[PDB]
């Protein structure tokens, strides 16, 4: 008996360094938006 | 007779213009005068408060009929007008705009007078005044209709008046509630219905004759009947004429079909069996007898089917509420009988069902009804669907006769063999 | 390719289902067609019934489908019917049910944008109870609208045009090609449905499970398309009616990260369309700006017109 969890956000794991730096910018860079959803940390 | 009611229901359900691709003809009294044409409200140079109201109620630019009507009415000197364009083209919005421009803000007496055939229709025209002229403080409206009882000796201070024909006459003459010589604009809205009563035509003229000569005379009618055109000339002297040919609707883009069925229970089984066959969002079903319609809708509901029922006993406002819900998607099928049977503009309708054939009295095909009924679905290239239920050889006889008039083949549909039915409209 | 690979997984997985019941369709016996007739009938109608009147009666449709799919008997026109009649029926009803949801989104939602939510919830709810049906939805949804994937089909060299238009999803016959107007809507209604399914959850049953197709796929969608060059009229249209439907749920979930994505298309992706679109098709691109110029300054994306309110659920 287990109940699985979600994947609405993506953990800080599985997240590349280019993507981490995208989510951390005050502006996105055209053509380089990360496909995976952002993490819970950087919803600002 | 039922033209006044049809106009009323058409007012309550109309949400926007009925677009038209026919060019407007202009018959200016002095042909030497160049044609008046505008393409935006800015060009007319309206009052600020007025243009404020125009943009307020959702108008971006003048409608096709308004592109020629507005300048002609605002031009100096005042030029009369007789306009002919189908219901929904923007006629009422036109003379309401014209009225509010000519009125003078500080003067507390009637300066504009409109004649509406009935009390209910008067209210609807009044509502457009209140909206477009909401940014005109101190500007009020007065309803001179039967039932608006007033005490003798009172003097009207409103800058606009709207009322039924018989009562407005009393307002100006015997009861002296209005002084006709200060009227600067005069309108007769919906002359097509106005003539349906012999009393209205005479009472309207007598009022028109008490007016000054510099008073801008305006008349509007949905239809181009001769009895109308003969009546309009008596009301508007030295007039201009604007005509817009009614949008002709076709079956170029609709696929027509029909089914042979032995009895009602087969016509019902034929219909239910179809629902699983193709994409069907919402559909209408026209029946012959009120007893059959109530039955069908009941049999439909019984199968756990959300249906809307339109019947003649219902009030006019009640018919609108069911129609409105129908457009909102509350109800997915509308089964009707003689109530709004020509064609209702509900956009999410994918199929038109003729549970019984559009029969004129005397037992002949009602081709106008058949065309408008399907003409609504599939305008400007949309694809629709039509299914005719034939329950006898006499009904079958009518079907080929309709097929004759329109020159489009109404192919046979066997409601069995699902494979064929899936191919019907996609 | 991660998407294109996943795109093929569902497609050829559906083809497997096309063949698992191969013989139920390709049967010409009298009884053989009566069965095929009564199943598709009592499985594709309840979806057509889905109205906006009340969530109270919207449960009937949900239960009638759950019983049908779970094997129970279901009252149809005339006599009751069930899947237990044929072993191939289950894998067949799941195929026809899936197509109907996209089909209802194809025709109804395209015309009536508000009906997208009362249909989605039932789909988003059936997806939970039966995940097999959901992959089948993602199958049909994807081919009929590859823009929902989202991937723009590229031109394969040396091929006729009518061959390419079909790939774009246009309905075409022997000589008739679907107009652009009566095509654009068919694609709006499809992704408006898609944009509704990802944000809505079936309220009843009190389930602790998670949304089968989470709102995460809404982020990737916007991202995946905004990183590639836009089509003239298709993108600026689809990009709008997706945000109008799901732009309120994304704003709450990915608060600041979503806003960044919006101030991008405003100043980086809008120029990417002004040149691409000719003067004869700027209709779509204009709505897209009128939509954002407000939302950006209002700090808020209006809830989609047609969202199912509390009143709809109790009533
Ligand atoms: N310029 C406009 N732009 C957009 N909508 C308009 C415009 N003018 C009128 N409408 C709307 O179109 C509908 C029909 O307007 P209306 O003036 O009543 O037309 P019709 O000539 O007037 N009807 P009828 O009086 O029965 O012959 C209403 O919902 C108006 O709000
Ligand atoms: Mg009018």
């Amino acid at each position: 008996i287990i109940a699985t969890d979600n994947v609405l956000f993506t953990p800080r794991d599985k997240l590349t360094v280019e993507e981490l730096e995208q989510f951390q910018s005050k502006k996105f860079t055209l053509g380089k938006i990360p496909l995976k959803p952002p993490p819970l940390e950087l919803l600002n | 007779e039922d033209r006044a009611a049809q106009s009323l229901l058409n007012k309550l359900i109309r949400s926007n213009l009925v677009d038209n691709t026919n060019q407007v003809e202009v018959l200016q009294r002095d042909p030497n005068s160049p044609l008046y044409s505008v393409k935006s409200f800015e060009e007319l140079r309206l009052k600020p408060q007025l243009l404020q109201g125009v943009y307020a109620m959702g108008f971006n630019r003048p409608s096709k009929i308004q592109e020629n009507a507005l300048p002609l009415m605002l031009a100096e000197p005042p030029q009369n007008l007789i306009a002919q364009s189908q219901s929904g083209t923007g006629k009422t919005a036109a003379f309401v705009l014209a009225m509010l421009s000519q009125v003078e803000p500080a003067n507390k007496y009637p300066q504009c007078l409109c004649l509406s055939p009935t009390y209910e229709l008067a209210l609807q025209t009044g509502k457009v005044i209140e909206q477009m002229g909401k940014f005109y403080p101190e500007l009020k409206l007065a309803y001179a209709v039967r039932g608006n009882k007033l005490e003798r000796g009172q003097k009207i201070s409103e800058q606009i008046v709207i009322g039924t024909p018989g009562t407005v006459l009393d307002w100006c003459s015997k009861l002296k509630f209005i002084d006709p010589k200060k009227i600067k604009v005069f309108v007769l809205d919906e002359a097509d219905v106005m003539i349906a009563t012999q009393g209205h035509q005479d009472q309207s003229i007598r009022i028109q004759r008490m007016l000054p000569r510099n008073c801008q005379m305006l008349l509007f009618s949905a239809t181009f009947e001769d009895s109308v055109w003969k009546f309009a000339q008596k009301v508007v002297p030295d007039p201009n004429v604007i005509k817009l040919k009614r949008e002709e609707e076709t079956l170029d883009t609709i696929k027509q079909y029909y089914v042979l069925c032995s009895s009602r229970d087969e016509k019902f089984q034929a219909l239910c069996n179809l629902y699983g066959a193709i994409t069907i969002a919402q559909a209408m079903i026209f029946c012959h007898t009120r007893k059959t319609a109530s039955w069908l809708a009941a049999e439909l509901s019984k199968e756990g089917h959300q249906v809307a029922l339109l019947s003649g006993e219902m009030m006019v406002e009640q018919r609108a509420a069911v129609i409105e819900r129908f457009r909102e998607g509350k109800e997915k099928v509308l089964v009707t009988t003689n109530v709004c049977a020509r064609g209702i503009d509900v956009e999410q309708v994918s199929v038109v069902i003729n549970f019984d054939l559009p029969v004129d009295k005397d037992g002949n095909p009602d081709n106008e009804t058949y065309l408008h009924r399907i003409g609504r679905t599939g305008r400007f290239g949309k694809r629709g669907l039509a299914v005719n239920m034939v329950d006898s050889k006499h009904s079958m006889n009518i079907l080929n006769r309709i097929q004759e008039h329109f020159n489009k083949k109404i192919e046979r549909l066997d409601t069995d063999d699902l494979d064929e039915i899936e191919k019907i409209a996609n | 390719d991660i998407t294109m690979q996943w795109y093929q997984q569902l497609q050829d997985a559906s083809m497997q289902c096309v063949l698992t019941f191969e013989g139920l369709t390709n049967s010409k016996d009298s009884q053989a067609k009566k069965i095929k007739m009564d199943l598709q009938k009592a499985a594709t109608i309840p979806v057509s019934q889905i109205s906006t009147i009340a969530g109270s009666k919207l449960k009937e449709i949900f239960d009638k489908i759950h019983s049908l799919l779970s094997g129970k008997p279901v009252q149809s026109g005339g006599r009751s019917v069930s899947v237990t009649l044929n072993p191939q029926g289950l894998d067949f009803v799941q195929y026809k049910l899936a197509e109907k949801f996209v089909k209802q989104g194809e025709e109804e939602v395209a015309s009536h944008h508000e009906a997208a939510f009362p249909i989605a919830v039932v789909a988003s709810g059936i997806w939970e109870l039966h995940p097999r049906v959901g992959d089948l939805i993602l199958a049909h949804l994807h081919k009929k609208c590859p823009y929902s994937v989202p991937f723009y089909p590229t031109f394969k060299e040396g091929m006729a045009l009518e061959d390419y238009q079909r790939m774009l999803g246009y309905q075409v016959k022997d000589s008739k090609v679907e107009q652009q107007d009566n095509f654009l809507k068919r694609m709006s209604g499809m992704i408006r449905l898609y944009a509704a399914i990802i944000q809505l959850r079936w309220p009843y049953g009190n389930r602790q499970e998670i949304h089968p197709h989470g709102l995460n796929h809404g982020w990737r969608w916007l991202a995946q398309i905004l990183n590639m060059e836009p089509l003239s009229d298709v993108t600026a249209t689809l990009l709008f009616d997706f945000l109008e439907v799901c732009g309120n749920a994304l704003m709450k979930q990915y608060q600041v990260q979503f806003w960044k994505m919006l101030i991008l298309i405003k100043e980086d992706y809008f120029p990417r369309i002004e040149a691409i679109t000719s003067s004869g098709q700027m209709g779509s691109f204009i709505r897209l700006k009128q939509f954002l110029e407000k939302c950006l300054q209002h700090k808020d994306i209006p809830v989609p017109k047609g969202f199912l309110t509390s009143s709809f659920w109790r009533s």
